[PDB]
């Protein structure tokens, strides 16, 4: 029943972890796409320092 | 059922043997009658026996 | 394309392969898992006991 | 405890990281049943009504 706010806090943390686990790579692709399209130097990321 | 696992450096089980499937059962059976009996005579119930219930 | 599947157990995935011997009429299966361990810094853990 | 139906369809060329799913199925049937029909025959405001 978790009267204390402490006991409700770790339930929230567990729910956050459960929500974050599956939807992790699709958001990675979305962020990479936005960065590739808009950031001035984002088209060569991953190989910035190569020589 | 219960099983055991192999441990190999590269995953070879051809040489070794596998697990067997032994099945066991627990049995339950009937016991004995729990019987209680009483008896009394006609004249006894006619004169002496009262409040039998 | 050997009969294969993945089984789930509290965040762990295991690969099952189904294979058979045609001549002897025997059907067999195998469950597999491959782990990996690393120790980053030894100075961040250990054993503790009740001192006298 | 929790048990899921087995289909062995997916995992076919796909990685897994989501391990918190249980498969539950709804099951539909059609049957021929014997039922008793009741015919109310009040003449007021229509009489035939089954």
């Amino acid at each position: 029943m978790a009267e204390t706010l402490e006991k409700k806090h770790e339930r929230i943390m567990l729910r956050f972890d459960r929500a974050y686990s599956p939807q992790k790579e699709v958001r990675e692709k979305c962020i990479e796409a936005t960065r590739f399209a808009r950031v001035p130097g984002g088209q060569w990321e991953g190989a910035t320092a190569a020589g | 059922h219960q099983f055991s696992s192999l441990r190999t450096p590269t995953g070879d089980i051809s040489g070794q043997n596998k697990n067997n499937l032994i099945s066991g059962k627990a049995t339950g059976r009937v016991g004995n009658y729990i019987t209680v009996a009483v008896e009394y005579q006609q004249l006894e119930e006619a004169i002496k026996l009262n409040q039998l219930e | 394309s050997i009969d294969s599947a993945v089984a789930t157990y509290e965040g762990f995935s295991i690969r099952v392969h189904k294979y058979a011997d045609g001549d002897a009429n025997v059907q067999k299966m195998r469950f597999d898992l491959l782990p990996a361990y690393v120790c980053f810094n030894p100075h961040m853990g250990g054993q503790f006991f009740g001192n006298p | 405890p929790t048990s899921l139906d087995v289909t062995s369809m997916t995992s076919w060329e796909y990685n897994w990281f989501g391990a918190d799913v249980i498969y539950i199925a709804k099951y539909y049937e059609v049957r021929k049943e014997s039922v008793d029909v009741i015919s109310y025959r009040h003449p007021i405001t229509g009489e035939i009504a089954t």
